[PDB]
RNA sequence: GUGAGACUCCCUGCCGCCGAAGGGGCCAGGUUUCCUCGGCAAUGUUCGUCAGCCGAGGGUUAGUCGGUCCUAAGACGUACCGUAAUUCGAGUACGCCGAAAGGGAAACAGGUUAAUAUUCCUGUACCAUUUAGCGUUUAGUCUGACGUCUCAGGGCAAGCCGAGCGGCGUCGUCGCGCCGUCUAAGCAGCGAACCCCGUGGAGAGCCGUAAUGGCGAGAAGCGGGCGAAUCUGUAAUGGCACAAGUCGGCUUCACCCCGGGACCCGUGAAAAGGACAGCUAAAUGUCCGUACCGAGAACUGACACAGGUGCCCCUAGCUGAAAAGGCUAAGGCGUGUCGGAGUAAUUCAGUUAAGGGAAUUCGGCAAAUUAGCUCCGUAACUUCGGGAUAAGGAGUGCCUGCUGUGUAGACAGCAGGUCGCAGUGACCAGGGGGCUCUAACUGUCUAAUACCAACAUAGGAGAUUGCAAACCCGUAAGGGCUAG
RNA sequence: UGGAGGACCGUAAACGGUAUUGAUCUGCAAAUCAUUCGUGUGACCUGCGUCUCGUAGUGAAAUGCUAAUCUAACCCGGCA
């Protein structure tokens, strides 16, 4: 058995591939709301969410209960944010996207309704509703797919706050090395080519170079699905 | 008013404190990224120059306390920009 | 720092404590379980046909 | 208990006698950088302690009226003047002060 | 100054008193039959496996 | 069960009769509010504090100072120290 | 001196060692090695009367110091479910543990022993619970409770200077040098910054800071409230040669208080506990640890091991930037436990060396050169940041008298005189430059033959996946990635 | 003025381990010593706690490391 892959390692839950659970701020999901309801929350605080490297607001709803939300672009301490079919679509609200014109921007978008927001949720990125129908609705992806999404799925209006957080380059492997620290992913991160073949596919030979085409079948079992996987194409395009 | 800006100084910038590291093109990407942002920002419920980051896209006015949420180096960017200026001209037109 | 001598000054903890149980010095400290009785893992004595050879 | 031999101090103390005179403590005696002996911060604090307490005390008595005392204070935060003498020469040439 | 238990100390003093000579008279008794025991031991050696 | 086993007759445990003190030899099972009790019921005269101690022979020792004036010397004397 | 026996054990003196560690404190660990007496067969790299050795006896005292209490990463238990089955397995629920360096109710000084001492004793305090009486919510908030860098202000242990007083030293001449001149908690009093409140009305601008700054969305100025370290008194009679014991000043780290600023694609714990309504009295405060070493002999490496654990946390005077190095205190030692003798070669490690100056050698390997600080001056090339201490030059001691900056400590500068071969006089302390290959760089690595051009890196590109996803672990129950 | 930086010099603080191919090589030492060196505000060093391990783990990747054991540890058993 030449050894396990650094996936196989992940998988197997060890501590260098754990998330540092503990140091995060919240699980985000839009607040639980019953059929035909609504809640109204205020604004209390803007906080860095360090799972994110993004804001979160803190938010004090009607009903006692304080929350964590993801945070849009704009929010501000002292906003009142409304939640339900019948909220005003505004940006910070949490409505469904069933009620939200088409060209508008949303984020935290349920996969399927009551889902707590799935999709649009790092720093900067949104979603465009495209077309509305009887029991579909369309949006557009932060990725460029077209996704047909329940019209009852909810979603936050606007776009995801801390855009442009990459713009910056890193520079430096310290800095990155600290983003590192409070995720899951080991950094840094040597090349398959470098290693021996044992520890990989791509591993071993008098000179560096994997041997064998990178672009591996989708039928590849785990300790083989390596390089590119199961590859439309490769290259820059022509 | 400024540093002693001399005959050749006006290029390194912020991106000064980096030395002869990391290439031209990064420490210029930075240096920009540092002129933008250390710029002064307005504030939309008082309106005037004191908005300035507390925090990873955490912006704050040193006037009011008035305290949201924007970019990561820019308190308001062109999308949500356009956003608002959607939802405005929407508004005016009803 | 060598292997050697120079790593075993390091050498002021452990990892087996007295057991309770059976008085061996075997009590794993993290796993909380003796090694040489079980004392923590089972309310039976740990006992194998590995520790004795095949009687024949 | 025999009698603690200490360190004497003596000759240090003739030779402390010399340096406050400022003897004995020429370029050939110094092994420290020109900042560990005397730190710049430390030379612009006091500088510019002195110089607005000057401004200061100047303006309580009447011989300075807000508006230059203001422009003096920027002007000593700038660095145009050395001391309080440069200060007070300054004030006697331009005739800033409100003599009566 | 390592911190002992009750128990844990117990133990060390029954080490520290097993850790004596045979008394003169059992040697006496036993006519130099009995002139050691096997719990003899000194405190700077192969430690007590004890606490 | 009488947590108190005999007096503890050395130099230094002599040398607290002189300060109405005195030191036992106890079971190591016992603690300050039996040694007390054992005490008071077997002389009978009032125990002011217990102050305790475990021996590397595996003892516990017991220091009994007393309410009443002379109380240690005439347990000691009972006893047949003194 | 002791002893049968003395290089080796004890005393005095002299001469030395360490003196930012070889001293002081203590974790883990050790486990009686601690103290006293008696011994010397073995152990001790020699001897030994000595001893961490041998034998006998003794030694550890707590409401206040820790543990104990809390929770952290993270374990464990029960249940459920899985599993052929289990002492096996992830998750969930409920519990429970997990820190002698995180959080945390409260005690100090002096004395006492051979060995314990915030523990015993004296004096003067304090905390918690229960009970009894006297009174009661403000209730849910705050606190506990927080990163890195940098800086101001205030205080203070240590340190230093002058005067008086009391000892000791020196005394060829002189009148210097050293030591001491003390004083806890508790209790009471004051309160800097910040913040807040009341007035005030400030712009062809004013007010501030070390710096950033502040201001009609209310500056300066003027009153008030809240609120520190510390200081003052009291405790003031305790210890001191019942010797003095009285005063001032300077500075102040590496400690305490307080406030500001900057940085983050990094955001820097939780819970117990505490405060917000308590006062008086009485009773109670159990359990465990406590000796000693904490290392060139008490740990670990088979050892009284030049390693490691721990340089973990502390440290006086002069020189000096300095905790470097050197020389000295205090404290610890002459046990980094063989001595004598002084006479060959050889050898380990050093000092010096005519004339030459890399001719040596695979190769300048090794050694030598330079060296601090101030000032002048500084090239090609360059990503404009640098190269750079480039290179290359000059000065430097002592004495006498001064000038300037500054609240001060001090710092900077001048004039004159003067000695030596030599003034960063010792100590300490770059040799420099040119042309190429290679990797951008800081970083990582074959513990014990490879510190590299190898690994990593930022940057660049490609691929999969819209999340009941891609990828991956598990026999399953169910998981990692993912609080994404 | 200000005080940034995987900035510079530098400690026998700490960490590392260049060269002497020095000492040592039945060693002080089953990897140490001397001198000379690299890092020394950060991808830093480190105490304690805790977790990840045998076809598994860990690895800035050398087949390095996982108790003087590593191209599949160790113990016992299969095993005479
Ligand atoms: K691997
Ligand atoms: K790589
Ligand atoms: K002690
Ligand atoms: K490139
Ligand atoms: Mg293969
Ligand atoms: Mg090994
Ligand atoms: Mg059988
Ligand atoms: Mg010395
Ligand atoms: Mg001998
Ligand atoms: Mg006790
Ligand atoms: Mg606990
Ligand atoms: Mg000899
Ligand atoms: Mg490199
Ligand atoms: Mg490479
Ligand atoms: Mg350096
Ligand atoms: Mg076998
Ligand atoms: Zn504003
Ligand atoms: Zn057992």
């Amino acid at each position: 058995m030449g050894k396990r892959l650094i996936s196989q390692n992940r998988g197997r839950g060890t501590p260098t591939y754990r998330a540092p659970s503990h140091k995060y701020k919240a699980d985000l999901r839009h607040p639980r709301v019953d059929e035909n309801s609504s809640l109204r929350g205020e604004v209390v605080g803007i906080e860095h969410d360090p799972a994110r490297s993004a804001p979160i607001a803190k938010v004090a709803f009607e009903n006692g209960e304080e929350l964590f939300l993801l945070a849009s672009e704009g929010i501000a301490v002292g906003n009142i944010i409304e939640c339900g079919d019948d909220a005003e679509v505004k940006p910070g609200n949490i409505v469904p996207i069933g009620n939200v014109p088409e060209g508008f921007f949303i984020c935290n978008v349920e996969s399927k309704p009551n889902d707590g927001g799935k999709f649009v949720r790092s720093s900067g990125v949104y979603a465009t509703v495209v077309t509305h129908e009887a029991t579909r609705t369309a949006v557009s992806m932060p990725s460029g797919n077209i996704k047909w999404l329940n019209p009852k799925c909810r979603a936050v209006v606007g776009i995801v706050a801390g855009s442009g957080r990459v713009d910056r380059p890193w520079l430096k492997a310290g800095k990155k090395y600290h983003k590192m620290k409070t995720r899951a992913a080991k950094y840094p991160r040597v090349s398959a080519v470098a290693m021996n073949p044992r520890d990989h596919p791509f591993g071993g030979g008098a000179w560096k170079h994997p041997g064998k085409p990178t672009t591996v079948s989708r039928n590849a079992p785990p300790g083989r699905k390596v390089g590119l996987i199961a590859a439309r194409r490769t290259g820059m395009k022509r | 008013m400024a540093k002693k800006f001399t005959k050749k100084g006006r290029i390194s910038r912020s991106a000064g404190r980096f030395g002869p590291r990391y290439g031209r093109k990064d420490r210029k990407l930075v240096a920009d990224l540092e002129e933008r942002m250390r710029a002064p920002h307005v504030c939309t419920k008082c309106a005037r120059p004191t908005v300035e980051r507390i925090g990873t896209g955490i912006w704050k006015c040193s006037k009011c306390g008035h305290t949201f949420a924007g970019g990561t180096y820019i308190p308001y960017t062109s999308v949500g920009q356009t956003l608002l200026r959607t939802m405005k001209n929407i508004a005016e037109a009803k | 720092m060598s292997k050697g001598t120079s790593s075993m000054g390091k050498r002021q903890k452990r990892t087996h404590a007295k057991c309770r149980r059976c008085g061996s010095v075997s009590f794993n400290v993290h796993t909380k379980q003796c090694t040489s009785c079980g004392f923590g893992k089972t309310s039976r004595m740990r006992t194998y046909k590995w520790q004795a050879k095949c009687k024949y | 208990a025999k009698p603690v031999k200490g360190v004497s101090r003596g000759r240090a103390r003739a030779l402390a006698a010399k340096r406050k005179y400022g003897h004995c403590k020429g370029h050939g005696s110094r092994k420290g950088k020109k900042g560990a002996r005397t730190p710049k911060k430390e030379q612009w604090i006091k500088k510019i302690r002195a110089l607005r307490r000057r401004l200061k005390e100047l303006r309580a008595d009447g011989a300075l009226d807000k508006s230059v005392y203001c422009r003096l204070y920027r002007k000593a935060k700038g660095g145009e003047y050395r001391s309080v003498s440069h200060l007070n020469s300054h004030l006697e040439s331009e005739k800033l002060l409100k003599k009566e | 100054m390592s911190h002992n238990m009750k128990g844990q100390k117990k133990r060390l003093a029954k080490a520290h008193k097993q850790n004596t000579r045979v008394p003169v008279w059992v040697i006496v008794k036993t006519n130099r039959k009995v002139v050691s025991h096997p719990r003899r031991r000194h405190w700077r050696r192969r430690s007590l496996d004890v606490k | 069960m009488s947590s108190i086993n005999y007096p503890f007759v050395t130099e230094k445990a002599m040398m607290l009769l002189d300060e109405n003190k005195l030191q036992f030899i106890v079971d190591t099972r016992s603690n300050k509010k039996q040694i007390l009790e054992d005490v008071e019921k077997m002389y009978g005269f009032k125990v002011k504090s217990v102050r305790t101690m475990t021996t590397m022979k595996g003892m516990k020792k017991a220091v009994l100072a007393f309410e009443e004036p002379e109380a240690a010397h005439e347990i000691a004397t009972r006893i047949g120290l003194m």
